[PDB]
């Protein structure tokens, strides 16, 4: 027990191709067991980043994971949430929408 | 050699107009004795400053800060202007090592909002 959460994100939309770099402020997280995840109805993607990229357990610089449908032609909003590697516990999801083109 | 230090920044450059979302990952700070001071060595005598806009509610868990860019002095310039940014303590005006920041021209007549 220790509700991990995300205070805010520096961006609300990005290219559906992913690889974009963002920042997120959050409640204490152990740089080891922790991972940002983007999810939808039938899809899940783990964002890319390294242990070093977690700043004093309060923020994490990571790159958005390429979306599943790299050809959508409409703003596909998804869910963004933390999630320890051990117990699988998450965090209230944040709204991040992928962009076409 | 100090107690203050800027570590990361989602952005290192913004418009001369000012008012843009910039995330700064710092060291130890208190939401009410810290400030994002932008400056420039006039080079002749004086100096220029401008402070990032941000409420203490923005200074996340003591090691991060979200703020807005302080409109550069001369909003009218056709060539990028390079300045500096440093954290500073209102109390003892202690100062973090500086980091470079780039100010560039406002889009050719931004008023192209479609009218």
């Amino acid at each position: 027990t220790s509700e991990l959460r995300i205070c805010r994100i520096n961006k609300e939309s990005g290219p559906c191709t992913g690889g974009e770099e963002l920042y997120l402020l959050c409640d204490k997280v152990q740089k080891e067991d922790i991972s940002v995840v983007f999810s939808t109805a039938s899809w899940e993607g783990r964002a890319d980043f390294s242990q070093a990229d977690v700043h004093r357990q309060i923020a994490i610089v990571f790159k958005t994971p390429p979306y599943e449908d790299l050809e959508i032609s409409e703003p596909v909003t998804v869910n963004v949430f933390l999630q320890r590697l051990t117990d699988g516990v998450c965090s209230e999801p944040l709204p991040f929408t992928y962009l076409p083109r | 050699a100090s107690n203050l230090k800027i570590v990361r920044m989602d952005r290192t450059a913004g418009c001369v107009t000012g008012g843009e979302e910039i995330y700064l990952l710092c060291d130890k700070v208190q939401k009410d004795d810290i400030q994002i001071r932008f400056y420039e060595e006039e080079e002749n005598g004086g100096v220029w400053e401008g402070f990032g806009d941000f409420s203490p509610t923005d200074v996340h868990r003591q090691f991060a800060i979200v703020f807005k860019t302080p409109k550069y002095k001369d909003v009218n310039i056709t060539k990028p202007a390079s300045v500096f940014v440093q954290l500073r303590r209102k109390s003892d005006l202690e100062t973090s090592e500086p980091k470079p920041f780039l100010y560039y021209p406002e889009i050719k007549d931004k008023e192209e909002v479609q009218r």
